RNA sequence: GGGGGGAGUAUGGUCGCAAGGCUGAAACUUAAAGGAAUUGACGGAAGGGCACCACCAGGAGUGGAGCCUGCGGCUUAAUUUGACUCAACACGGGGAAACUCACCAGGUCCAGACACAAUAAGGAUUGACAGAUUGAGAGCUCUUUCUUGAUUUUGUGGGUGGUGGUGCAUGGCCGUUCUUAGUUGGUGGAGUGAUUUGUCUGCUUAAUUGCGAUAACGAACGAGACCUUAACCUACUAAAUAGUGGUGCUAGCAUUUGCUGGUUAUCCACUUCUUAGAGGGACUAUCGGUUUCAAGCCGAUGGAAGUUUGAGGCAAUAACAGGUCUGUGAUGCCCUUAGACGUUCUGGGCCGCACGCGCGCUACACUGACGGAGCCAGCGAGUCUAACCUUGGCCGAGAGGUCUUGGUAAUCUUGUGAAACUCCGUCGUGCUGGGGAUAGAGCAUUGUAAUUAUUGCUCUUCAACGAGGAAUUCCUAGUAAGCGCAAGUCAUCAGCUUGCGU
RNA sequence: UUUUUUUUUUUUGACAAAUUUUUUUUUUAAACUGG
């Protein structure tokens, strides 16, 4: 062993970086000054009404599981 | 080397011991290792009497140049071992005996 | 004569048909050449002993054949690597399918502590469904948009790890010199000194073991002594976790009162056999013969035991550039430290074959092979929050399966009913019913996984080999050799080793 | 009666260069009243 060649395509390649977005927590503000649910919460019991399901294409995915709750619409 | 060494030599014959020895194996001086004994006394290293009267020692001391090996036998003497043999194998004492009256008098003595 | 060479050379003279004498430089070159003695080592030197890692007399072989196992070479993506006479080559406890693992093709992760500085509660950062992608249900990375919250991230220094290097920088351990008897102070004597004597002419011993001799005396380590183990004890201490006899109950046969058995404690008694504590026992005892008459040696008797009773364990001074950094959270220095040489995961390799070598296994058959029948050990190992050794019943040709059981063990496996061996029969001098390599098909078992056959079994296939050249190994009595068994390694794999008995 | 008394030898050439070096330490046990 006297040094390494790296056929593989030359990939330093990181992770996204947790990708940094904007200010993102918004249900909706109409005038003086009520709020409503936009991006529903969970059917979990463990999720009280503090989680938001994302919807990416005909999905609606919870992240506070780790992997799966899928109630889809 | 040779002062720690002498001073431990001492303290072992201050206290009783028939003999001891000490080695320091190393690098002492130089690059290349060497091997000094320090020794006084003398010391039984042949067979059972060794499970017996030595006591024996290894030590790594962890030096700048590398390591140096720490070597310490002691063979305290039988005579005052409480427990098991109270001498070496081949020790052999004779009762001094006490010296009696020629003639010893042909006679009775009676109750 | 005035360091060794150059060199008794050059030149001139002289002695002259000769060899050659006599006289006789320099340039240049060189740090020693040399003398006498000391301690080792060596000798195709001598004298005295000793060893089956020497021979003699022999035995069993190995070298020849097939295989399987290490090494070299070749090959390879890689075939990881150390060790090369004894003192490398069934060695690294190295019987590697993954793991081991160090090598090859690839993928993750940080397990980068702490300190400083920056980003950063308008979020430092972490994780993820589905799809793409990937060997892969790795959110690897990407598309998407949720979650997380101050531990992380980035940078600068470091930290840590490394079966990465150096065993020629070391420690420890081990092997070897070295199956032998050797080694060294103190005081005295000799010598200017290095050193020497002590530590020896002779005889003796396994022995620097002794008798002795003695400018030495008195000592120390090694040898021995010691410890373990194997042999003996009708002696002591007692044992339903070892036996024996009687006694009850009971089986068979004979019958006449006997013989062979069974009975988990029926009871009683005992310790010859077995166990293990304390001991006894051998001291070369008694006698005879030999030598300087000592140390000893030889023969016979007795004895369980007469080689140091057998076998080990232990084991000096000085050393080796012996092996090991791949046993170690032993370790210096060097290297590397995030796309890693760290670690982990999937695959593969270490096993790849024109060939050479070392250790071995099976054989070449009639002192044999096969089939029935007899039937005899010793050393050991074995499972609680884990599946170890397994009896017995049942199933199956077998391998094996299944239902139970005993055992944490002098209790059960297990009397380990081992194998050679023994008896009766079949074969009949034919590479044959010797040999079982190579190969085909099936059935199982271990394992997440068996292909490059793990291994076991069943049927078929039926190779060389007809006693092995030069060479060369081991061995002196319960030894060699034959024969199996337990343990280590292990989940599975023993053609290996460590022991044990026959 | 000085008396003792082992007769022997075929063949064995070679092994590149450099190297292994050891010094004597304690100056440290130095502290006391004059009332």
């Amino acid at each position: 062993r006297k040094k390494k060649v790296y056929t593989t395509p030359k990939k330093i390649k990181h992770k996204h970086k947790a990708v940094k977005l904007a200010v993102l927590s918004y249900y909706k503000v109409d005038a003086e000054g009520k709020v409503t649910k936009l991006r529903r919460e969970c059917s979990n019991p463990t999720c009280g009404a503090g989680v938001f399901l994302a919807n990416h294409k005909d999905r609606l995915y919870c992240g506070k599981c780790h992997s799966v709750y899928k109630v889809n619409a | 080397i040779r002062r720690a060494a002498y001073g431990v030599v001492r303290y072992v014959m201050e206290s009783g011991a028939k003999g001891c020895e000490v080695v320091v194996s190393g690098k002492l001086r130089a690059a290349r290792a060497k091997a000094m004994k320090f020794a006084d006394g003398f010391l039984i290293h042949s067979g059972q009497p060794v499970n017996d009267f030595i006591d024996t020692a290894t030590r790594h001391v962890l030096m700048r140049q590398g390591v140096l090996g720490i070597k310490v036998k002691i063979m305290r003497d039988p005579a005052k071992s409480r427990t098991g043999p109270k001498a070496l194998p081949d020790a052999v004492t004779i009762i001094e005996p006490k010296e009696e009256e020629p003639i010893l008098a042909p006679s009775v003595k009676d109750y």
